[PDB]
């Protein structure tokens, strides 16, 4: 019990998750982190809710509206679609209307965006929908990982201060290395609270 | 769009690891484990520690099984991975955990 | 009760044999298979040993994947079989051919 | 084309299946058998149909009516329950049924048996079975394979001779050596008419 939470997890299948310098490839170790994700949200209180949303290949794909059934949120996870790049302004639009919908009101609203590709969007840009989230109660949490794109911890961080409010808000910074990415995040707020 | 996998009302999950001991970190089903056996094992109960029965003549990528609810007949060698597909017996998730690479 | 995979209207047959070789009399599959090449393999188009390009990071024991209909990107070493349940593109059968073990 | 004709297939999934002695499984050298059989009757002639049927488990379970649709029928034969011993009068009654009101009246009638088991009936009981079969127009194919009553090849054998109409009835015997039951059942008319 205590935190009760509806989450979106925003995942990254553009073509930039091929790319095997995280060990077997970036896409499998972000379904690895997803999948420890929901199992540890959804155990933490039984009444958390877990969405999920596919942000690239064909288009922004709801892959489940926020629900406490691991087993169907586990399954959404098989079978990934894989291709194009990420719209991260219009899965972050989708994710809050999901959130918005959710049917206990109790519940607090995080989003978790994995991002693993380059961030095309202006910092500007990604500061105004920070504040937008803000201003609606929804937290975010940011995983960055990927590789040359040098703005983007900057553009991230700036998201990152733009929406946080009573430290409810973090990102991580995991490049590949020695640990999977799943285990870099088990040590952060992504998973701790 | 969706990948769906089924025996009845018994959804089927297949989920990847680079590394089983990856899922010791996982829960709820690291409470099911016992990460000293060797070859991959299914549950006949949802007690802790309960996945320790050995399939029948598995692929080597199986790391194992876990029903989430209800019984089944628990034994060794005897019950291939096909075979537990039917053997829910009213488990809403047959959970299959399997090996990357 | 029956099994079931499916992805859309795409029906996902799993088949199992205990040597690659008794695929060769599986009519039709033996004319789509090429069976000089090694690794799995799966097809981009329907057409006289068609199954040709490499499935990436397969799993041990997979034998090859055949699309009944339509077409899908031909590459090598690109597409895990996780992915190519996704790249039916109106096929009606996505058939996976398995090796005993 | 030239012959046209409608296949029930029972196959024995008792509990005697399970034994090695047809490696790696009488189920499992069962099972390859019948998904090449389904490919050569569907590839033959495009308007043969072919069904498939259980005779043992928890009770006589029709796996699919006849079809032309060979996807629809080898996905039958994944994931096959395993137990109890077969209702082999059962299993020939439903199949003829299914035979009797096939779509397409031009259709000969063919049903393979798979007597992957001990046979627990009396000689003057089959012979009964097999009259009605011949009566009905119905050709049987019967596979005689494992263990342990002696007498077995002699009923399945009498069963035979009941049933049989100007030679279109075949048996096999076929016991656990170099060849498996595949190999051995491809130069037989089982599959060569």
């Amino acid at each position: 019990g205590m935190v009760l939470e509806a989450t979106m997890i925003c995942i990254d299948n553009s073509e930039w998750m091929r790319n095997g310098d995280y060990s077997p490839s970036r896409l499998q170790a972000q379904t690895e982190a997803v999948n420890l994700l929901c199992g540890a949200k959804t155990q933490s209180n039984p009444e958390n809710t877990v969405g999920i949303l596919t942000m690239a290949g064909k288009g922004v794909r709801v892959l489940t509206t926020p629900t406490s059934d691991l087993g169907k949120i586990l399954a959404c996870m098989h079978g990934l679609d894989v291709g194009g790049e990420i719209n991260l302004t219009a899965a972050i639009q989708i994710a809050q209307l999901a959130l918005k919908h959710r049917q206990n009101k109790n519940q607090r609203q995080r989003i978790i965006v994995f991002a693993g590709s380059p961030i095309k969007y202006e910092k500007k840009a990604l500061e105004i929908v920070g504040k937008r989230l803000k201003k609606n109660s929804v937290s975010l949490d940011i995983v960055n990982f990927g590789e040359d794109d040098e703005e983007k911890p900057q553009k991230l961080e700036a998201l990152l201060t733009a929406v946080n409010n009573n430290d409810g808000s973090h990102i991580v910074h995991v490049p590949s290395g020695a640990n999977a990415l799943s285990d870099v995040l088990l040590s952060t707020p992504v998973f701790t609270g | 769009a969706p990948h769906e996998e089924r025996v009845g009302d018994m959804r089927i999950v297949n989920i990847t690891f680079s590394d089983i001991n990856s899922i010791k970190n996982f829960q709820p089903f690291s409470q099911y484990f016992d990460f000293t056996l060797t070859g991959p094992r299914y549950n006949g109960n949802i007690a802790q520690f309960a996945m320790i029965w050995k399939i029948k003549n598995p692929p080597h990528n199986l790391l194992g099984v876990f029903f989430d609810n209800n019984t089944r007949d628990d034994e060794d060698d005897k019950y291939t991975l096909e075979e537990l597909k039917q053997m829910g017996n009213g488990a809403k998730n047959m959970y299959i955990f399997w090996q990357y690479e």
